[PDB]
């Protein structure tokens, strides 16, 4: 007999491109451009959604194998770039109080939004923990959080594929960017 | 925005530094256009070479060195680390493209280099490079007029300044440009003043001063009169980069531009052109105005077939590299998706769930939660745990020295709460209620028959179908009418389209790993609990290593027969299965071919007819067939029998995934003796009486004939 407290869904984006989406699916994708790690901006109405998280692989001393990440935590009209070891703020829209909070959780930058907490190890792993409210209404490379892991390979046009490369290639920000070839 | 993190080079040798300076410098050699030179380790080294095209001042070669990457742009071509590359070329942190009218090289967190190809070239630099750069672009300290031109406390002319930042070739001695004599012309017609001070750049007057640009426009007027618009273009770029919105100044006479039929040439268009591949890219962009071709609002770009900007609801869709004009549909085995609304509108056809146990150890459940099970007991493979309607049991037995060497040994379908028990062994023996029963058998709606010598089909009316493989070893497959969704229990999971609930035990919690979950479903309390296995048997024998590698690699080979299913089923778990089996299997060929057969059968379940994959492998399963039979890759029906063609058969009314195996060839039939003879040699059967072929007989006032095994009666 277990207490019935809700538990936060968890997406994990780490390493050379391993992802463990919200629904528990696991795969590997070696992408080089900017990829939407999450967003509410997918639906018959995009504009009732709030946040958006993009990531891409920074090399820290060369242009080769990845060494760190670059996160873009958009929250409504705000914005936070996570790179190079700390955060920034490029707030452009309405200038109210922050809908986020920032904390130094051990070896992590943790940024909360009262229902959506992002933890960044400051080098290459991102763990995102969401409230149960956002269930089924998110998308990107952390699946759609529907407790249905088979169809989490749902691309931009929601054409569930059996391949990881197409699913990753769908969520690149700039269509000009070249698609990643076969990972080796 | 990009307030003072920009430098530029345009037109008749006009250089603009980060902090706002402008000066003309008619150099004609290689120069350090910018460089990280006040740091212990340099990050970027961008150099320009300026030359003449007949008389036009151009940039003939750029050499960007950054973080061990060398990028030489010249002659309309790009060299990346010494090798020519086709645009666009992208890598971690780097991307070079032919975007718009230019060549843009963005080295993320380092720089953004635009090069129009002939004369313009613009650098955006990170804010962290302030005060640590040196070159024609200045020092990036923010102070324009005071610190670029003081070489040891002496003020220099732009000729001297540009001559300081000079760099000869290894064997080259390029001179310095002798000062140009006085100018003439100025803006007599007032074109520079009329345009630059005109309406278009109104708010640009609030960000970037036009004095130097006015002078440069006049000076270019002194040069050819088809090349005065370079300064206006540069002022547009600078105004856009400061943050202001430039307005369209181009008129059919003022350096007219052209764009494709659906694309308009705009100054200050949104950089992220929405395109129905990503029709909402332009939602929350961050980038200032950019000039180029754009689309009228509403009709996003079509980057899928390049038909120009197209309406959102008439542009194609893409699936697996295949183009689908909107209006088309494509149905998978499990769902159908139509290309409409700029998206895929997907509905689901009902899909029978599929559990399977392959290799005697690996289990792929209904939720497709593949997991390994090294156990030695009878495990409840599946059970509608509301009732005891059906209960598929599997007995997994240890087959070697190692505790992780298992083989499936039986499949015991209990039924009606244990009233009936159909037990398929590993030799092919089928026991109905613990009594030998040959095949086929049709009773109590249960139908047992062999589509081929490799498989046994146990079809029931309760909903589940068992398809059991005997050759090359024992594997089991289970199909469920989707009606039982979210109702079952057992090893194969509750079939509710959720991979995180598959390890739900009878105690209401999700179990951790495979073996810990399985040890709750053992049939007998006296069994030994399964144990988690980390040690890969592949590490033991190097010859086993090379054998398993060289054969199981046939799975992921893109030129292999299996490639046709790669774009549908990810073959990584199947390759892991093949590796683990072959390395651990005493009969390496048996487990190897079992893995390959498993991959083929799974793919054929998804609806792909993999064929001829046994090239130089597993051919001893071609040859070992029973006499008068033969192999067949697509066996997709019952077995053609003389009795069946004579008097129909309940057997052939069962739909099962097309398995391969040994069967009689087409145009032949197997008589009750089992030998394979053509139709002419097998008899028609009336009332169970063997009525020989081609034989006219009398019965009940009627005359009958047996033609080609077919019975006909007259009168
Ligand atoms: C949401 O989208 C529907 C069409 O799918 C449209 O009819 C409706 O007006 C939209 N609502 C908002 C608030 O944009
Ligand atoms: C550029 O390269 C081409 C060959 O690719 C060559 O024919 C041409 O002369 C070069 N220069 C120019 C200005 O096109
Ligand atoms: C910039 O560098 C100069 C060079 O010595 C130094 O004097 C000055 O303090 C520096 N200022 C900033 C803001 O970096
Ligand atoms: C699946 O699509 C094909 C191509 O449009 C069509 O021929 C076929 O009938 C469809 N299957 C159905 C409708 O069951
Ligand atoms: C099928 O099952 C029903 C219900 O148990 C039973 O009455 C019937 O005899 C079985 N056989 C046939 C041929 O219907
Ligand atoms: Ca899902
Ligand atoms: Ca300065
Ligand atoms: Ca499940």
């Amino acid at each position: 007999e277990c207490s019935h407290r809700l538990c936060l869904g968890t997406c994990v984006a780490y390493g050379d491109g391993h992802f463990i989406t919200f629904d528990g699916d696991r795969y590997s994708f070696e992408g080089s451009c900017e990829y939407i790690l999450a967003q509410d901006y997918c639906g018959d109405n995009t504009t009732h959604g709030t946040f958006r998280i993009v990531t891409e692989n920074i090399p820290c001393g060369t242009t080769g194998t990845t060494c760190s990440k670059a996160i873009k935590l958009f929250v409504e009209s705000y914005e936070l770039i996570l790179q190079e070891g700390t955060f920034k703020a490029v707030a452009r829209g309405p200038g109210g109080d922050p809908p986020y909070k920032i904390r130094y959780m051990g070896i992590f930058l943790v940024i909360e939004t009262h229902g959506m907490a992002v933890s960044w190890d400051r080098k290459t792993s991102v763990f995102i923990r969401l409230h149960q409210d956002y269930k089924g209404r998110v998308c990107g490379l952390c699946g759609n959080f529907d407790d249905n892991a088979i169809n989490d390979f749902a691309t931009r046009s929601r054409s569930v594929v059996g391949d990881a490369l197409e699913f990753g290639n769908s969520w690149k920000l700039s269509p000009s960017c070249p698609d990643a070839l076969a990972p080796k | 925005a990009h307030n003072g993190r920009v430098c530029s080079t345009w037109g008749d040798f006009h250089y603009k530094t980060f902090d706002g300076d402008v000066f003309r410098f008619p150099g004609l050699c290689n120069y350090v256009f910018s460089e990280h030179c006040r740091a212990a380790y340099e990050d970027f080294n961008v150099q320009l070479r300026r030359g003449l095209v007949g008389s036009r001042p151009v940039v003939t070669r750029v050499v960007i060195k950054a973080q061990g990457l060398v990028l030489e742009a010249s002659n309309g071509s790009v060299l990346i680390n010494g090798q020519r590359e086709e645009l666009p070329y992208s890598r971690t942190g780097l991307l070079v493209e032919q975007s718009g009218d230019y060549i843009k090289v963005s080295i993320r967190l380092v720089l953004t280099f635009l090069w129009n190809g002939e004369d313009s070239a613009l650098l955006e630099l990170d804010p962290k490079y302030a005060n640590q750069t040196c070159g024609l672009c200045g020092d990036f300290n923010g102070l324009p007029a005071f610190n670029e031109f003081y070489a040891h406390n002496a003020r220099l002319t732009p000729l001297q300044f540009g001559n300081l930042q000079k760099l000869d070739g290894p064997t080259e001695q390029c001179p310095d440009p002798l000062p140009l004599p006085a100018g003439n012309c100025t803006d007599e017609e007032g074109i520079c003043h009329r345009t630059l001070l005109g309406p278009a750049f109104a708010e640009c007057h609030a960000l970037v001063d036009s004095t130097a640009y006015l002078a440069a426009c006049a000076q270019d007027l002194c040069r050819c009169p088809t090349c005065p618009c370079a300064t206006f273009v540069e002022y547009s770029r600078q105004c856009a980069h400061a943050g202001g919105q430039p307005r369209n100044w181009r008129c059919p006479e003022l350096c007219p531009r052209t764009c494709p039929l659906n694309m308009q040439h705009q100054e200050c268009g949104s950089p992220c052109t929405d395109t129905c591949s990503n029709p909402q890219r332009a939602q929350l962009c961050e980038d200032h105005c950019v000039d180029g071709c754009f689309c009228p609002p509403g009709t996003v770009l079509d980057d899928i077939t390049h038909s120009g900007c197209l309406p959102l609801g008439q542009c194609p869709c893409t699936h697996g590299g295949r183009t689908y004009s909107p209006g088309t549909s494509f149905n998978t085995t499990c769902s159908s998706c139509t290309c409409s609304g700029g998206l895929w509108q997907c509905q689901d056809l009902p899909c029978p769930g599929t559990c399977s146990v392959q290799g005697g150890a690996h289990i792929s459940t209904y939720d497709e939660k593949l997991y390994d099970l090294h156990g030695d007991c009878s495990y409840v493979l599946s059970k509608k745990c509301a009732d005891s309607s059906f209960t598929v049991l599997a007995e997994l037995r240890k087959c070697g020295l190692t505790d992780n060497e298992n083989c499936l040994k039986a499949v015991t379908l209990s039924l009606d709460g244990g009233d009936t028990a159909i037990r398929v062994q590993a030799d092919g023996g089928v026991f109905l209620n613990s009594i030998y029963t040959q095949l086929p058998l049709s009773a109590a709606n249960i139908t047992l028959f062999t589509p081929s010598s490799f498989f046994i089909v146990v079809q029931t009316g309760l909903g589940l179908q068992l398809l059991v493989q005997l050759v090359p070893l024992m594997q089991v497959f289970v199909r469920l009418d989707p009606a039982h969704q979210g109702q079952m229990c057992g090893l194969c999971g509750n079939f509710n389209q959720n991979q995180a609930d598959d390890f739900t035990a009878l105690s209401g919690v999700v179990e951790a790993t495979g073996a810990a979950f399985a040890n709750t479903w053992k049939a007998q309390a006296a069994c030994a609990n399964a144990r988690n296995s980390f040690e890969d048997p592949c590490s033991l024998s190097v010859e086993n290593e090379n054998y398993a590698r060289h054969w199981c690699s046939r799975l992921t080979d893109p030129n292999s027969a299996f490639s046709r299913c790669h774009s549908i089923i990810n073959p990584k778990p199947f390759h892991s299965n093949c590796m683990f089996d072959t390395c651990n299997c005493e009969r390496s060929e048996d487990c190897l071919c079992a893995a390959l057969s498993s991959y083929v059968h799974a793919c054929a379940a998804k609806g792909v007819q993999l064929s001829d994959w046994r090239d130089g492998v597993c051919t001893k399963y071609m040859q070992n067939c029973p006499k008068s039979q033969r192999y067949a890759y697509v066996v997709d029906a019952c077995q053609p029998t003389c009795r069946g063609l004579s008097e129909a058969d309940v057997t052939c009314s069962v739909s099962f995934v097309p398995v391969d195996g040994c069967t009689c060839p087409a145009g032949t039939f197997l008589n009750d003796a089992g030998a394979c003879v053509p139709a002419q040699e097998c008899p028609c059967y009336a009332h169970g009486t063997v009525l020989a072929p081609g034989e006219v007989v009398h019965d009940e006032g009627a005359v009958c004939s047996c033609t080609g095994g077919k019975l006909s009666c007259l009168g």
